[PDB]
């Protein structure tokens, strides 16, 4: 997910900008619900995932707000003692406690029903058992406790008016997302919002812990310690998913890193270019992200130089040469579905070498298959979310960064080898494989564009529309699921407030016994294809100037 | 009038709420919702609770058994039951807004029950407060924020340790898997502010 957020020093024709491209993979019907609500203190336009009560996109006329994931680490797994002899008890603070517990019966629909059991303790549930050390795990959340709560937080942040009184809102957000403001003065902010354990000292949080009473949290930090900044002297906020602040640790999960080689640096660079931004170019860096690829910009140095003392017509050369003439935009032929250069092919296969002659080979299996993949893995159907920079990747950048990089390389991933040999061995491998099945015309190949599919079933894998209500894109775009921009006090028009989103394939997913298709069941699936948006309003004046229809309910509590 | 609620839908069908207190503008809210996506939160609502096997099948049963080993009912149902009126309100209101449109489709099918559930042969039931809680924990606390693998790390840490000795299997899993990075691009510059903690990386809890 990704979020930039332009303050009054960089907006041009206005004072302040949001952009937001919330990335939850893509659905049919829309992942997201739009919706304006107006009373009882509320007075907001905006879209959220599954219609929860509060908006998670949107605005009230005089601030802003929308998020990304925070992934910060708020999980921890507690090993707790069992015993043999006992059981359903498990040793705490000097003394064998007994377990919560519950039965659950899974009823199935041509089938028998199976029932099992689910277990707790203090810590949490119960994730796996090792009776062979009599271990059992328990997952820790820091958020336990505290869901409705953080379900309030999302609704009631949308009566705030400004900083102070959306900051008291944050605090009682536990998740670990990250929350953005934006205001009709200008005013623009960002919290890294949730709830964090307070570890006691020599806590690594990568791995378990004893729940025996020793390793315990202590308690939760405070919402002092959350990463969080107003009216940054930078003049924006950018965030897709990399580090909220210096020296903040990131989510213990093995394939996910904060290092030197993050994806935020493309939207960072296309900020920085301009001195002040308008409304349209903060739009038009969604395109652009779009179609950027993610490693040309981290290994084409790299390929330069190890390709610098080759004659003309050596092959690797000619592959690095390539390289350097493209942007790294991909662009979709006229056939709709071959790209027009083939650097991300290129930099797929010299990288999948790579990873397989250094970080590979350096661990054991099977753990080395964790870090493979080049992260351009995908299928006909087209990556189920964004593209990012694999982690096998990420540890290779500190590997050819030298001593530049700030971690230490207690092994050789290039096993002694000048890395200049590994990287022209590797280019060897990427000629050898694409020459013959493209040929040797680097000029004419026509390499496989990535689509994008519209699924009938959620992110769990559950249907929720019949298998035929797919949709199909041919270009595949690494952007928000949905994409919503907020601009205050535009100096083009008399309005305090524009905003507008596109929520594909529409806003109903109703289809009729007799198979009529409601009116906007995919009135807005060309409009997201081609970076179109349509008007969001607020006002009363607004909604009744564009109304289709009304309906007047009556009704006593 | 405190039992009105005007709903307006806009040129691409988005409905706003007119209402004056909170029961009615949520009830407004849940409505809608039910007109527009029934079919869609109907599977919504069984995949965050696992009673999605009921309609579906033997394929469902592991998927129906994962979700419920991963919460606990109980301790959601009692932080509903400490909300005060105001905010019990917001839940409530939506889902008897959600109640009120499932009244009419069971009462008139041949017209307003979405396809879908012809299709997969059941029917809408009605909400709770609890079901409105559940979807939100299932899709954004369970998705976006209960990661971890800190068991899969161990197992790695243990196999660095046989191929490299004690000492240096620990330095190999911190160039792997480390735990901050300085030179990490961050969203807020390093002018502003940096995190105060400092954590152990040498798993000193073993
Ligand atoms: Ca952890």
């Amino acid at each position: 997910s990704n979020m930039w957020v332009i303050g009054k020093s960089k907006a041009q024709d206005a004072k302040a900008i949001m952009v937001n491209g919330p990335q939850f993979g893509w659905y049919a019907p829309a992942y997201t619900y739009g919706i304006g609500l107006h009373g009882a203190g509320y007075d907001v336009t905006g879209n959220t995932p599954f219609a929860y009560p509060g908006l998670v996109f949107g605005h009230n006329g005089v601030i802003s707000w929308g998020s990304t994931a925070g992934f910060g680490d708020d999980v921890d797994i507690f090993a707790e003692r069992l015993s043999a002899e006992k059981p359903g008890y498990y040793l705490h603070n000097g003394k064998w406690v007994k377990m919560l517990s519950r039965e659950e019966t899974i009823t199935v629909k041509n089938g028998q029903a199976e029932t099992f059991t689910v277990w707790r303790t203090v810590h949490g549930n119960i994730l796996q058992t090792d009776q062979t050390t009599q271990t059992a795990y328990a997952k820790s959340r820091a958020w336990d406790g505290k869901e409705v709560a953080s379900l309030l937080a999302w609704t009631h942040q949308m009566k705030a008016k400004n900083w102070q009184q959306w900051t008291q809102q944050a605090a009682k957000q536990a998740l670990t997302i990250n929350w953005y403001y934006a205001d009709v003065n200008g005013n623009i902010g960002y919290v890294h919002t949730g709830a964090y354990p307070d570890r006691q000292s020599g806590h690594d949080p990568r791995l378990p812990v004893p729940g025996t009473g020793k390793w315990d949290w202590k308690g939760l930090l405070p919402f002092e310690m959350n990463p969080k900044v107003y009216n940054p002297q930078s003049g924006y906020i950018a965030n897709w998913n990399n580090s909220p602040q210096k020296d903040y640790p990131a989510s213990d999960l093995f394939a996910f890193l904060w290092g030197g080689a993050d994806r935020v640096t493309e939207i960072d660079r296309l900020l920085e270019q301009k001195p002040r931004l308008t409304a349209d170019q903060a739009w038009d860096v969604i395109r652009q992200t779009s179609r950027q690829d993610l490693n040309l910009r981290l290994f084409l140095p790299t390929l330069q130089a190890a390709t610098s003392g080759l004659t003309q017509s050596d092959p690797r050369r000619q592959l690095v040469e390539t390289l350097t003439r493209w942007d790294g935009i991909n662009l979709l032929n006229d056939d709709g579905k071959t790209w027009q250069q083939p650097g991300s092919a290129i930099l797929n296969v010299w990288l999948t070498s790579m990873l397989k002659r250094t970080v590979v080979a350096a661990v054991p299996m099977p753990f080395d298959k964790w870090y493979s993949a080049s992260g351009y893995e995908t299928t006909q159907d087209g990556p189920t979310g964004s593209l990012n920079i694999s982690v096998g990747a990420k540890i290779l950048y500190e590997a050819v960064q030298g001593d530049k990089s700030p971690i230490p390389q207690a092994v050789d991933l290039f096993a002694g080898k000048p890395q200049q040999e590994v990287v022209l061995a590797a280019l060897e491998d990427t000629w050898e494989t694409l020459s013959k099945r493209y040929g040797n015309n680097v000029s004419n190949w026509k390499t496989p564009a990535m689509a994008l599919t519209f699924r009938a079933n959620n992110f769990f894998g559950v249907p929720q529309a019949a298998a035929e209500e797919t949709r199909h894109q041919a270009e595949y775009q690494n952007r928000g699921t949905e994409n919503d921009m907020i601009v205050f006090s535009p100096t083009t028009s008399d309005r305090p407030v524009l905003a507008w989103d596109v929520v594909a394939p529409g806003q109903s997913g109703f289809i009729a016994p007799d198979g009529t298709v409601d009116k906007h069941y995919e009135d807005q699936l060309k409009m997201y294809e081609n970076f179109g948006r349509k008007s969001l309003w607020l006002t009363k004046q607004d909604v009744e100037a564009h109304k289709e229809s009304q309906e007047v309910l009556h009704v006593q509590r | 009038s405190s039992s009105e609620i005007k709903i307006v839908r806009d040129e691409y069908g988005m409905p706003h709420i007119y209402a004056n207190d909170t029961w009615h503008l949520f009830y407004g809210y849940g409505y809608v919702v039910a007109q527009d996506r029934l079919f869609q939160m109907e599977m919504a609502r069984r995949s965050t609770q696992g009673t999605v096997a009921e309609v579906l099948g033997k394929d469902f049963v592991k998927f129906d058994k994962d979700i419920r080993r991963n919460y606990w009912p109980d301790a959601i149902r009692a932080q509903i039951a400490a909300l005060s009126p105001e905010d019990m309100s917001i839940l409530q209101g939506y889902a008897d807004g959600m109640n009120a449109w499932i009244d009419k489709v069971n009462t008139n099918p041949e017209t307003l029950l979405p396809k879908q559930f012809n299709t997969f042969g059941f029917t809408p039931k009605r909400w709770e407060p609890f079901d409105v809680a559940m979807i939100f924990v299932g899709t954004m606390a369970n998705r976006f924020s209960d990661s971890t693998s800190e068991i899969d790390n161990l197992a790695l840490l243990t196999a660095l340790k046989d191929k490299y000795g004690v000492s240096q299997g620990m330095a190999v899993f911190n160039q792997l898997k480390w735990l901050v990075n300085p030179s990490a691009p961050t969203t807020i510059a390093v002018q502003e502010s940096n995190y105060p903690l400092k954590f152990n990386q040498q798993n000193s809890q073993t």
